[PDB]
């Protein structure tokens, strides 16, 4: 009656864009990147070593001054480090210890966290009295919550495992938008440098671009064979890297609507727990789970480095705003703060 | 009528993504190549920092 | 041949007692469990058993051509550190057996006492008792040259018989009567739990790996018992000096230095982390 | 400096407060509570008193945390590593669903919707050494069911004997036959009674036996 | 006779 | 919100002893380092003591070292000071000042209301040579003071602390660490300088920016104020 009415219509829809994506696909990225130099041996040393977490570390986020950083561990502590002198500024205790994400406000006044308790609490750092206190709990998601990201002091986008991403107004405390196109569990978020779009990855093996003011799903990209675990934006704001459980990273261009470069090696067939980019967009840093991070080069697709100082698997990593550092938390309760040495 | 409500939700949405003007990749991905050339020297994990003004001295 | 090959016995103890034992200090410091309770209790037994075999080649250089190679203040301090690296390597066997007693027989009331702050205070306190029991060696670390000249290292008599029975109480009997209690009460409460109250068919364990709990005293008494018998036979019933007894009694010294060659194997191989940390490294 | 010496003073005031909450958090028992749906999980938490419903029921000198993941209508492969270090796993199965098929896809009689689950939980790589408490929930409800129909609808390879106390030799051993890694974990088993102690005292003394076999493996012996 | 760790 | 009201004293003979107490309310008192700062009649500010957060570090002033003692009570939220064998030089109004030190904090922001105590009958100095400026509102005024040492420390920050004591009032933090503006201050005030010479540049005066404008250092102990630059209108 009507089941194959729009099913066979849907076969017209994708086939209108499947070969159209191949139509503007004139040459391989690994054939026009032969012109440039390789990056070289990226040997990086754990300068500081932030110890003090007592369980697995599930997310960390750098402040905007490239000096403070917040790390959220699975024993239910949020800890703000002075990453210069390896000392604690604040240690925020959490109402539910099942944290899967954390974020730093770009003004520094606020930190948020959420996880398996389905709420993204935000915390006021710089207040009149001495302590950090919680400002608003943003309830309204029905899945587990996997990424909080602040747009400014009053708007924060959260993705969740009820297949929905949302936009919020923290002053009022309720969703101004909801972004529903995903079919599987949404695992990642990456706000744009202009903060006008974002991309979010899901367990349907597809990632999608959104608009924060419109509310509709702007683009949709396939290419992976299992769950997407991490998305960050390129420093363009015009590209993103998806790290998946298929042991691969892949790089999409939003204006080109399809993937360009795939980062894999035959000797590694475990997942990719976190992704971040560097200041040039020349170093893709990706925290795998054969217990070490791999520093991929985004233009050549080789393993440019290894950061092998971690006991258990690398669950999070973030690179600064100016490119000066990269922390990696992991499931063995340390943050190795790396830096390249002359 | 539940599966047809999602279906025209699925049909008209991809036609809102079908109008997307997409640029060819050697024009598009080279603009990802052209990004690093203005930011190659200013990335410290890429090119070696002078170790004195480096804040991470051990 | 009695003094030739048996002096070369000391050198094979000098390596595995100081290299198979020094890797235990490696896998605790670097590839750590550094502030759990069972790894600072096994660290002193890696520290005290390491440098105890370092006090051996001075005594090995004695018994070859028997005399003291220094006979000086420095020979008075070799017998002062082989009482401090030997009477705290077998008090640290005694605190680990009380550690495994509180970990297993009282599993709920333990961590109010078993915390890694005060297990760094039991670590430091066990060296303090070790100095208060060896100062009869630190005072009388003298010289004597009776048999065929050739002055040696010993304790100079002023309280002559009472030294060995002082080291028999606090050196052999009390570290054995605390280990053999705290390792016996384990074997009843592994059967009183897994086979009595909260139970299953898996109660094989109280019959199979209780070999490993009785291995430790079989090593602790094959290494330290005859040396305590050869001195109490020396004191009451005097005997004539014999070249064989100069080779027998100087071969039971190195038996005691083998106990600190088993304590790295016996304690840091069968453990949880070090079964994998040595497998990782 | 001099203000930095009061930053460092403040930071090791933080450090001695992390390491006082983290020694009072390795002293508490964490138990993932699982189940296949209508499994009597509400019955068990009734004895011991939108995402995690973290229940604390500390009763005998021993702090207890029980984490009901009941409302997570999402992939379990994506948040089950959060419970890797955990003491036990209290798995519930109602015994009065043995001829009760599911209305999803004319599925088998809900024990193949529990042996479906138990084989996935017991053989999961995060729970290779996580010993699983088993509960058989409806004891005096399927004694009425076994008279009306035997356990041949569920498994037609059973022996027979048509008895309430026969079904342990049918059903209970059929779950512990799925325990592939038999060296490391020990499936405990119980029959959930309405008595005050014997459904919560059993979780107490069969988590002592996880604790003791954790120390014996950590203190070298076992 | 013998005493301590020697004779 | 925050309130630090202290008490105790009013007339104690020389050779006697008087205990001061500063009762805190409205803030997380056990996170803050406390101070005492005294102020003689018709004279300037001068530092007395210190207790760090959690009673770890205690510094004193060399005029009172051994005569004075400082004590905090974190469950009761009350700061003490016990003073022995009182001299006539110990005639001052005493202020209870809070302070917190982590990365980026503004110490010395909230000051107490003050308690007077009268009796009957090597280190850096800060120099404010100016003692009186009579002006009109609406125009820019720069206050400047000088240091013995270079206040720029090797980590990067320069510890000079500007303050303002309105007539009949308590001081308040304008510019902490020589450059940054505190909480509640308007944006008209600003501080700058380098090394040894600094300047506090108000761009447009008001009828309430008139008062005595003190400068303190915090590079090393003791903390030393100079005599203030009095403004008139």
């Amino acid at each position: 009656s009507e089941l194959d009415q729009l099913r066979q219509e849907a076969e017209q829809l994708k086939n209108q864009i499947r070969d159209a994506r191949k139509a503007c696909a004139d040459a391989t990225l690994s054939q026009i990147t032969n012109n440039i130099d390789p990056v070289g041996r990226i040997q990086m040393r754990t300068r500081r070593t932030l110890r003090g977490h007592l369980a697995k570390i599930y997310a960390m986020h750098w402040g905007t001054d490239s000096r403070l950083l917040v790390s959220a561990s699975q024993d239910g502590k949020l800890i703000i480090w002075d990453s210069y002198t390896t000392n604690k500024v604040h240690a925020i205790p959490l109402r539910s210890s099942w944290v899967m994400t954390c974020a730093y406000a770009p003004s520094g006044n606020y930190v948020a966290c959420g996880g398996l308790d389905n709420i993204c609490s935000i915390y006021n750092l710089k207040t009149r009295e001495g302590n950090v206190r919680v400002s608003r709990e943003l309830a309204g998601h029905t899945g587990y919550l996997s990424c909080c990201r602040f747009l400014d002091d009053n708007q924060i986008v959260t993705s969740s495992g009820d297949t929905t991403c949302a936009l919020w107004d923290i002053e009022t405390g309720q969703q101004t938008t909801t972004f529903t196109g995903h079919t599987g569990d949404v695992m990642s978020l990456s706000l744009a440098p202009d903060t006008r779009l974002f991309v979010s990855g899901a367990c349907d093996a597809s990632a999608k671009l959104w608009d924060v003011r419109e509310g509709m799903c702007r683009q949709t990209f396939t290419g992976h064979e299992s769950d997407i675990n991490a998305i960050c934006f390129f420093p363009n704001g015009n590209a993103f890297a998806t790290g998946s459980d298929d042991a691969t990273c892949r790089l999409f261009d939003l204006r080109a609507d399809q993937e360009l470069m795939t980062y894999s090696h035959d000797n590694i067939i475990c997942g990719i727990t976190s992704v971040s980019f560097s200041k040039s967009g020349r170093l893709l840093l990706a925290g795998y789970d054969d217990f070490n991070c791999n520093v991929w080069d985004a233009l050549k697709a080789d393993r440019a480095g290894v950061l092998a100082g971690h006991d258990n698997r690398v669950s999070c990593l973030g690179v600064t705003d100016d490119g000066m550092a990269v922390a990696t938390g992991s499931w063995d309760s340390f943050l190795k703060i790396w830096n390249g040495s002359s | 009528t539940a599966s047809i409500a999602q279906a025209r939700k699925l049909v008209e949405q991809l036609k809102m993504e079908a109008n997307i003007d997409r640029i060819k990749v050697s024009k598009a991905a080279a603009d990802l190549m052209a990004y690093c050339e203005a930011h190659a020297k200013e990335d410290p994990l890429l090119t070696p920092v002078p170790a004195s003004e480096n804040p991470f001295r051990e | 041949t009695s003094n030739a090959v048996l002096t070369f016995i000391y050198f094979v103890v000098c390596i595995i007692g100081l290299c198979g034992n020094t890797l235990v200090i490696y896998v605790i410091l670097r590839y750590a469990k550094m502030k759990t309770i069972t790894n600072i209790y096994i660290l002193n037994l890696a520290i005290a058993d390491e440098l105890f075999m370092l006090g051996l080649p001075f005594l090995a250089m004695q018994v070859a051509l028997v005399h003291w190679p220094f006979g000086k203040a420095i020979c008075r301090v070799v017998m002062t550190v082989d009482g401090i690296n030997q009477f705290t390597s077998i008090f640290c066997l005694t605190v680990m057996s009380i550690d495994r007693y509180l970990a297993v027989v009282h599993p709920i009331k333990s961590a109010k006492w078993r915390r890694p702050r005060t297990a760094k205070m039991i670590t430091m306190a066990v060296w303090g008792v070790s100095l208060l029991v060896i100062l009869p060696i630190m005072i009388y670390a003298g010289l004597r040259s009776n048999q065929w000249g050739r002055s040696s290292c010993t304790i100079n008599w002023p309280w002559y018989t009472g030294f060995i029975i002082y080291t028999f109480i606090l050196g052999f009997l009390v570290p054995l009567t605390i280990i053999c209690l705290c390792y016996l009460f384990i074997i009843i409460k592994v059967k009183s739990s897994g086979i009595r109250v909260g139970s299953s068919k898996r109660k094989k364990s109280e019959k199979k790996v209780t070999r490993m709990v009785s291995i430790v005293v079989a090593v602790f008494i094959f290494c330290w018992l005859p040396f305590y018998i050869f001195n109490v036979s020396s004191v009451s019933m005097a005997i004539s000096p014999t070249p064989a007894l100069k080779g027998m009694f100087d071969f039971v010294v190195v038996l005691t230095y083998a106990n600190s060659c088993a304590n790295p194997i016996l304690y840091a191989f069968l453990s949880d982390n070090f079964k994998k940390s040595f497998q990782n490294v | 400096s001099a203000e930095d010496k009061a930053a460092v003073e403040r930071s090791k005031m933080i450090d001695r407060n992390l390491r006082e909450d983290g020694e009072k958090a390795a002293r508490e028992v964490k138990l993932l509570l699982l189940g296949a749906g209508e499994s009597g999980k509400n019955t068990i938490v009734k004895q011991m008193k939108t995402g995690i419903v973290e229940t604390h029921f500390t009763f005998k000198d021993l702090h207890f945390k029980m984490f009901d993941v009941g409302a997570q209508r999402s992939e379990r492969k994506k948040w089950i590593h959060c419970f890797e270090g955990v003491t036990a796993i209290i798995f519930c199965v109602a015994l009065s669903d043995y001829d009760l098929v599911l209305a999803e896809d004319e599925e088998m009689n809900r024990m193949h919707e529990s042996m479906k689950l138990f084989d996935s939980i017991c053989n999961n790589k995060w729970f290779t050494d996580t010993s699983i408490i088993l509960f058989l929930n409806k004891k005096d409800l399927f004694e009425e069911k076994i008279k009306k129909s035997p356990l041949t609808i569920c498994y037609p390879e059973y022996a027979g004997s048509n008895t309430y106390e026969e079904a342990a030799a049918y059903i209970q051993c059929q779950f512990e036959d799925l325990n592939k890694r038999k060296d490391t974990k020990e499936i405990y088993t119980h029959f959930t009674c309405s008595t005050d102690t014997k459904n919560v005292q059993f979780v107490f003394d069969a988590v002592t036996d996880v604790i003791i076999k954790n120390n014996l493996k950590d203190c070298g012996l076992f | 006779x013998c005493f301590x760790k020697t004779c | 919100d925050v309130q630090l009201v202290e008490s105790g004293g009013g007339l104690v003979q020389p050779g006697g002893s008087r205990k001061l107490s500063c009762s805190a309310s409205g803030f997380a008192f056990s996170s803050f380092g406390m101070h005492w700062v005294r102020q003689a009649p018709e004279k300037g500010l001068e530092w007395v003591a210190y207790i760090s957060s959690g009673s770890g570090t205690i510094y004193y002033a060399d005029t009172v070292k051994g005569r004075f003692t400082i004590s905090r009570d974190d469950p009761k939220n009350t700061l003490f000071l016990q003073m022995t064998s009182l001299r006539s030089e110990d005639t001052a109004m005493y202020y209870c000042v809070r302070s917190i030190y982590y990365y980026g904090s503004s110490p010395f922001d909230f000051w107490g209301q003050g308690t007077t105590l009268t009796v009957s009958s090597s280190d850096i100095v800060m120099t404010q040579a100016t003692s009186s400026v009579p002006v009109t509102p609406g125009e820019s005024v720069s206050i400047s003071c000088r240091s013995s040492k270079s206040l720029l420390h090797s980590n990067g920050n320069t510890y000079l602390y500007w303050f303002l004591q309105r007539p009949g009032q308590s001081p308040q933090l304008l510019i902490y660490r020589m450059s940054n503006l505190a909480s509640g201050v308007p944006d008209r005030f600003s501080g700058s300088g380098s090394g040894t010479a600094f300047t506090l540049t108000i761009s447009r005066l008001e009828a309430e920016d008139v008062g005595v404008y003190y400068c303190m250092q915090h590079l090393e102990y003791p903390l030393t104020f100079g005599a203030g630059t009095k403004l008139e209108l």
